[PDB]
């Protein structure tokens, strides 16, 4: 019943910023508001209650305050581990209500990605399939264009891209990009290649085999 | 027009004095003066034990006294003016506990509220 | 030491229930209240229901109270979450958590479970294939090799993979899994080594798929 609104939504900032999101109840809820962080994948993690107590072990670059119904937290000076979701939580009457949650995604300097490309393995062949893996290590920002040239003949219709989460070590992205053809397609040809561009990057880098090597 | 609970968080007393644990609340129905019933238990919410209930007939301001643990318990406040504090007599440093505050309307199953976070009472010898 | 061990994942069929467990270990089970939490993957969080576990005491969520039920094990130390009548709505993520000193007016959340990973589907369940992708020339960057495992074909997620037994966590990305068109999901791990080291050190992709229950090691070589 307890409405809790947080603001942002979601923001960039950089390393070593002062950082400070918001959240308000439609009641006073008398200083019981917890704050959490949570990663993709992980479950949350409770930094501060009570409004302004910190959770014994979180970096004190973390503050909270508020009281009736406007609340807030601070970072002080943004680290890459502090990347993720915060959720606010009312926990003074029944029911518990969280907010909506900020995004917190870290802004760095651009860095160009490594490229790698992966044959399909024999074992994978043996099955009738072929799996071509291109991968794109550790780049910023987020945004890469990946192209799959088959004997210099340009691919649709027959690959899958999946992105990381922000890496809360170096901020950066990783991205697969999966060429999947059946086995009598795949052994139809002979050179296989991924053309990437991005920011980082000069001009288009291509990583390429041949079905024979 | 909403169900709340003012409660402090702490109060401190000697041994063998007397402590007063504070409790108002809102509700609604803003002129209810049927049957009521006051409860304040200890250890944990909801689930501790009671160690103080009165109860109100309709029309009443006359909280009955149906259970007062060693007889050191008394309810202060009026509760037909929404003041349910409660007196500790003659203190033991057992009684140091945290005390949960509750009220109970007759009617449907929602007239009712206990303070989620409770009062802890010290004991000072 | 304080744990509260939940199943990875859970796949029923819409209709049924499942009864999701929260094992504690590590501390005095009856003096704790514990509380489930339900997410919803691209949502918020949302409270369903506390319970202490030295009475079995319980306060829900209204929008739970026809849906959830909350009891304690106290002879197992475990604490459970009973959902009816399952439909694909209710597919989602459902954590426990500790609370420190409920009541105090200093309580909050200790302590949080890992999740069930809850699917309602009619589909079977199915175990993944595992690949191994070879370190090459092709997958060298100035001295550092790159190599995996492609895990696919399974449902429902999640899968989890770790390195050489959890030995090996540093420089690896267990890429987001991706829908394939048979409605079947498909991911890769990759890892960043040293070059030099591909002659005498073992890379073990470890594959581990509850819900089939299937476990598989997969040993990653050059060529």
């Amino acid at each position: 019943d307890i409405k809790m609104t947080q603001s942002p939504s979601s923001m960039y900032a950089s390393l070593g910023e002062r950082v400070t999101i918001t959240c308000k109840a439609s009641q006073d809820i008398n200083s019981y508001l917890s704050w959490f962080q949570q990663k993709p994948g992980k479950s949350p993690k409770t930094l501060i209650y009570r409004a302004n107590r910190l959770v014994d072990g979180v970096p004190s670059r973390f503050s909270g305050s508020g009281s009736g119904q406007d609340y807030s937290l601070t970072i002080s000076s943004l680290e890459y581990e502090d990347m993720g979701i915060y959720y606010c939580l009312q926990y003074d009457e029944f029911p518990y209500t969280f907010g909506g949650g900020t995004k917190l995604e870290i802004k760095r300097t651009v860095a160009a990605p490594s490229v790698f490309i992966f044959p399909p393995s024999d074992e994978q062949l043996k099955s009738g399939t072929a799996s071509v893996v291109c991968l794109l290590n550790n780049f910023y920002p987020r945004e890469a264009k990946v192209q799959w040239k088959v004997d210099n003949a340009l691919q649709s219709g027959n690959s899958q891209e999946s992105v990381t989460e922000q890496d809360s070590k170096d901020s950066t992205y990783s991205l697969s990009s999966t060429l999947t053809l059946s086995k009598a397609d795949y052994e139809k040809h002979k050179v296989y290649a991924c053309e990437v561009t991005h920011q980082g990057l000069s001009s288009p880098v291509t990583k390429s085999f041949n079905r024979g090597e | 027009q909403r169900w709340s609970m003012q409660v402090p968080p702490e109060v401190s007393a000697e041994a063998g004095d007397a402590a007063v644990l504070p409790c108002t609340f809102t509700h609604p129905h803003r002129h209810y003066d049927g049957p009521l019933t006051a409860i304040w238990r200890a250890g944990e919410p909801y689930a501790g034990p009671q160690v103080f209930r009165c109860a109100a007939a309709r029309g009443s301001e006359l909280c009955q006294t149906a259970l007062s643990l060693h007889g050191r318990f008394r309810l202060l406040g009026n509760p037909r003016r929404n003041d349910l504090s409660l007196r500790v007599e003659r203190l033991a440093l057992a009684d140091d506990r945290r005390y949960f505050c509750r009220v109970e309307f007759a009617g449907d199953v929602h007239d009712r509220y206990e303070s989620r976070h409770g009062v802890r009472l010290h004991v000072t010898a | 030491q304080v744990q509260l061990q939940q199943p990875g994942a859970e796949l029923v069929k819409p209709g049924a229930s499942v009864k999701m467990s929260c094992k504690a270990s590590g501390y005095t089970f009856t003096s704790y209240w514990i509380t489930w939490v339900i997410q919803r993957p691209g949502q918020g969080l949302e409270w369903i229901g506390d319970i202490y576990c030295g009475s079995d005491t319980m306060h829900y969520n209204e929008k739970f109270k026809n849906k959830a039920t909350l009891t304690v094990d106290t002879s197992s130390s475990t604490a459970y979450m009973q959902l009816s009548s399952l439909t694909s709505e209710d597919s989602a993520v459902y954590y426990c958590a500790r609370w420190w000193d409920y009541g105090s007016s200093y309580d909050y959340f200790d302590y949080w479970g890992q999740g069930t990973t809850l699917t309602v589907s009619s589909a079977s369940t199915k175990g993944p294939s595992v690949f191994p992708l070879a370190p090459s020339s092709k997958s060298t960057s100035g001295g550092t090799a790159a190599l995996g495992c492609l895990v696919k074909d399974y449902f429902p997620e999640p899968v989890t993979v770790s390195w050489n037994s959890g030995a090996l966590t540093s420089g690896v990305h267990t890429f987001p899994a991706v829908l394939q068109s048979s409605g079947l999901y498909s991911l890769s791990s990759v890892v960043t080594v040293p070059s030099s080291s591909l002659g005498t050190q073992t890379y073990i992709c470890n594959v581990n798929h509850k819900p089939s229950n299937t476990k598989v090691d997969k040993r990653v070589e050059p060529k």
